[PDB]
């Protein structure tokens, strides 16, 4: 091994063992649970509650909310519709 | 017959990804950067550069943050992740 | 052309710059938002004497604290809630 | 501050506006629902150079192309094809390649999941007021009540709890619907007071009123979390459920955020019988601190093997008088891990003393050496500190909290004051609140 060695190609060995548009991921995404960036799922299922809530990088934006002009309640984005109706 | 080096660089990255090893490398790296205070240093450095330049323009601000953010990575993290990446590359490629 | 060193370093730099760009996008858009939303914005005050709160004010004395002298308010509740 | 005029132009057309928002929501949905590999290969790969992560990769708003930052390939796309907007695939943020900036300051794009209701959301709700946006606000001591308010500050700056309260899930399900009677309702008034508009002491008073119907901040933490659980249970539909939550698995906010479990291993050395071994829920962990100096030392000490001295002990199975050996280990980790440093030594003579040892704690805490059986890095971020000032008898509690954007605040009764990471780290911590940040 040598860091300075010019790379010929991919090992045939390895090829023998393996093998458009971003909008076309939608089918798959529809059938795929919520994914995290840096929280491995097998580690989650192993070391954390089966029903744990997880907010990844929780301090990397404020909680997005708006305040009802009628009663002043701070409402999360996904609760606003309901709180109007 | 010469092979297209650019495309080859793309296959290599792709094989890294299909093994799962790109995730490992990337996860190792972030855990190290988090633990050594680097992510926070970058966030501070960014705030300091917005204030100094009285600007929130992403392109302008990055222009002065990134080089410094690059130098701030400890040599330990750098060395360690580079070795990990080298060892995985030796599983994938042929050299000459 | 390409070697183990050049490609390794390519990959690391790809990861670092991606990460840096991402952290920078979050900061700057947060700031762009806060300064747009609030034209009038003050940052939070910082006393190095460790003596002024976030609006550059001192702590009110609890004699002057009123709702009922605030510091006696749980005492007033014991009674008044009966 | 300017808003991008390119996107303003596009928004003058009613179809186009609608198209941009569907595309923004779908992009963001795709980014939340793609296993890492598919994400690397289909949203983090440049269509021009085919490298993965060549800086940020941007998913075009008007076509399926993804283009990188580092080689200006999305930029070329915008110039060559006329498509000047792309979404950053690491973070869902929209970039204008004419402004050379993110469009960050347009509430509709930020709140694009509500596009279809936007006129109503506009006219009936407002953005936070500058003063309430981080819920910062002090609570006045009302007769020795810093043991409650300290914990309350940490609770209303906890991301899990704020999301829960502002999602209205308790408000929608509560059978008491009184903040004089229901603690969870009282907590909602607090959040309401601090983050919207309902001084700013009413939720706290109501809380104290809930307490009239029936010292240590640690005790109150357990008291208040238990009462959130009870409220959940009180709201359940039938007796199967009440029983289930109480006895098997509870899906309340407290039990899906703060609870882990410990393996208490107890093993006889001669013959290994371990039938006194148990697995126990915890809502926090209590750590000894005598003669130690670093939080990791207290955790080693919590996790180390010790010999149980037990007068005239003989192991039921094998008859050995050798001390049985105990070891605590984390079996399950919670999303928010709360640690108590045991500072109040209640002694044999009835006389408590307070331990003042300074214990160094990290901003990032790795729990991997404390989990039971090669365990991967499991990293939490410090977001909360409660400290005890003064004597066992006469003393006072302060909270320190970290909010979005990493800025830290000290809460000393009515006084709220700004403070740096560096100075918070010098505190004599009693409680520490850590939130799960990375699992490898
Ligand atoms: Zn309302
Ligand atoms: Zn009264
Ligand atoms: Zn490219
Ligand atoms: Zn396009
Ligand atoms: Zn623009
Ligand atoms: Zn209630
Ligand atoms: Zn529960
Ligand atoms: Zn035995």
């Amino acid at each position: 091994r040598s860091g300075d060695a010019e790379i010929k190609g991919i090992k045939p060995k390895v090829i023998e063992e393996y093998s458009d548009s971003w909008k076309s991921l939608m089918s798959s995404a529809k059938d795929t649970p919520l994914q995290y960036d840096h929280m491995n799922r097998e580690s989650l299922k192993k070391y954390f509650d089966p029903n744990a809530q997880l907010i990844e990088d929780p301090l990397d934006k404020p909680i997005q909310y708006r305040v009802c002009e009628k009663c002043g309640k701070p409402l999360a984005l996904t609760a606003i519709v309901d709180h109007l109706e | 017959m010469t092979m297209d080096t650019a495309q080859l660089k793309s296959q290599i990255q792709q094989y890294l990804v299909e093994s799962g090893n790109y995730e490992l490398i990337s996860n190792e790296l972030k855990a190290r950067l988090l633990q050594e205070g680097w992510v926070d240093k970058v966030k501070d450095l960014t705030k300091s550069e917005m204030n100094i330049n009285e600007s929130t323009n992403f392109t302008q601000i990055l222009s002065t943050v990134e080089p410094k953010a690059l130098e701030m990575v400890s040599d330990s993290t750098r060395e360690t992740v580079l070795k990990q990446i080298r060892e995985f590359l030796e599983e994938i490629v042929d050299t000459q | 052309t390409i070697t183990i060193d050049s490609i390794s370093n390519g990959i690391l730099n790809n990861l670092l710059t991606t990460l840096i760009q991402d952290i920078v996008a979050r900061e700057t858009t947060q700031q762009q938002l806060l300064k747009t939303r609030y034209p009038d914005l003050r940052s939070y005050y910082f006393d190095p004497n460790g003596s002024l709160d976030i609006n550059g004010l001192q702590k009110q004395q609890e004699s002057s604290q009123y709702i009922v002298s605030a510091n006696r308010l749980a005492a007033h509740l014991q009674r008044c809630l009966s | 501050m300017s808003i991008c005029p390119h996107i303003q132009q596009v928004f003058q057309n009613e179809k186009s506006k609608d198209g941009v928002l569907k595309t923004c929501n779908a992009a963001r949905y795709i980014l939340n629902h793609s296993v890492p590999k598919e994400k690397f290969l289909n949203t983090m790969k440049c269509g021009t150079c085919h490298e993965i992560n060549s800086g940020a990769t941007f998913m075009c708003l008007q076509c399926g192309f993804c283009g990188c930052w580092n080689h200006s390939h999305f930029l070329s796309h915008s110039k060559q094809i006329g498509h000047i907007f792309g979404i950053n695939s690491n973070n869902g943020l929209l970039f204008c390649f004419k402004c050379e900036d993110y469009i960050g300051n347009i509430d509709l794009i930020n709140d694009a999941i509500l596009a279809k209701y936007w006129d109503d959301v506009c006219t009936k709700t407002m953005v936070p007021s500058m003063e309430r946006r981080d819920g910062l606000s002090g609570l006045i001591n009302m007769g020795s009540t810093c043991f409650m308010s300290s914990i309350l500050q940490c609770l209303i700056h906890n991301p899990y709890f704020i999301r829960h309260s502002m999602s209205q899930i308790h408000s929608n399900n509560c059978k008491v619907r009184s903040p004089d009677k229901c603690f969870s309702c009282a907590l909602d008034k607090i959040v309401h007071e601090l983050y919207g508009a309902l001084n700013r002491q009413t939720g706290f008073i109501y809380l104290l009123t809930c307490a009239w119907k029936i010292q240590d901040a640690h005790e109150f933490w357990q008291f208040i979390i238990n009462q959130i659980h009870q409220s959940y249970v009180l709201d359940l539909p039938n007796a199967k459920e009440v029983s289930r939550a109480n006895n098997k698995q509870c899906e309340c906010i407290v039990h899906t955020v703060f609870e882990g479990s410990l393996e208490s291993s107890i093993v006889c050395p001669g013959c290994q019988n371990n039938s006194k071994t148990t697995i126990d829920p915890f809502l926090d962990l209590s750590l000894d601190i005598k003669d130690k100096k670093k939080l990791y030392e207290c955790l080693d000490s919590f996790h180390k093997k010790e010999q149980l001295k037990d007068f005239n002990y003989h192991c039921g199975e094998c008859n050995s008088t050798q001390d049985a050996i105990k070891q605590l280990g984390i079996h399950k980790l919670p999303s928010v891990l709360v640690l108590q440093l045991k500072r109040f030594e209640h002694l044999l003579n009835g006389s408590n003393r307070k331990l003042d040892d300074f214990i160094e704690f990290p901003t990032y805490l790795n729990m991997k050496n404390y989990c039971s059986t090669k365990v991967p890095d499991i990293i939490y971020e410090l977001i909360g500190i409660v400290s005890h000032k003064g004597t066992v008898n006469e003393g006072h509690y302060i909270a320190f909290c970290k909010i979005s954007g990493g800025q830290w605040f000290k809460f000393n009764d009515s006084m709220v004051s700004s403070i740096s990471q560096e100075e918070v780290l010098k505190e004599q911590a009693y409680l520490l609140f850590y939130t799960i940040r990375q699992v490898n």
